[PDB]
C-alpha cells in the first residue's frame, strides 16, 4: 500500500547500568609514605619505637 | 624511660590492689551481672564502711 520513509530513532532517558558506589578507599590509611622510588626493591620500612621496663 | 618508670608505678598500684587479703571472691554471672555488684555494695555496708569515696 502506502510506503513511508522513516528514521530509527534513537533516545536516552535516564536508563543506565546499575553499578556500585565507591565508599572504600576514603576510610583506609592512604599515603603515610611517598618515596618508593629512592628506596630499595620500593621498600619503604618503617620504624616502630621502642618501649622499656623499669 | 618515663614511660617505664609511669607504668611501673601504675604496676606497682595494681599489685597492691589485687594482691589485698581478699577472705572471698564474689562471683558475676554473665547473664546477670548486677546482682554480683548489689552483693559487693552489700558487702561494703554490712562492714560499715562510709559510702562516699568508693
Amino acid at each position: 500500500a502506502h510506503i513511508f520513509v522513516k528514521p530509527e530513532l534513537v533516545a536516552e532517558i535516564g536508563v543506565k547500568q546499575l553499578q556500585r558506589e565507591i565508599v572504600l578507599p576514603g576510610l583506609v590509611w592512604t599515603n603515610p609514605l611517598t618515596d618508593f622510588g629512592g628506596s630499595k626493591n620500593d621498600t619503604i620500612t618503617v620504624r616502630v619505637p621502642a618501649i622499656t621496663t623499669a | 624511660q618515663v614511660s617505664a618508670v609511669a607504668y611501673e608505678l601504675e604496676d606497682y598500684i595494681a599489685e597492691l590492689i589485687e594482691g589485698a587479703p581478699y577472705e572471698e571472691t564474689i562471683l558475676i554471672d554473665p547473664a546477670d551481672t548486677v546482682p554480683a555488684f548489689i552483693t559487693a555494695d552489700q558487702r561494703m555496708g554490712e562492714a560499715n564502711v562510709p559510702t562516699d569515696s568508693r
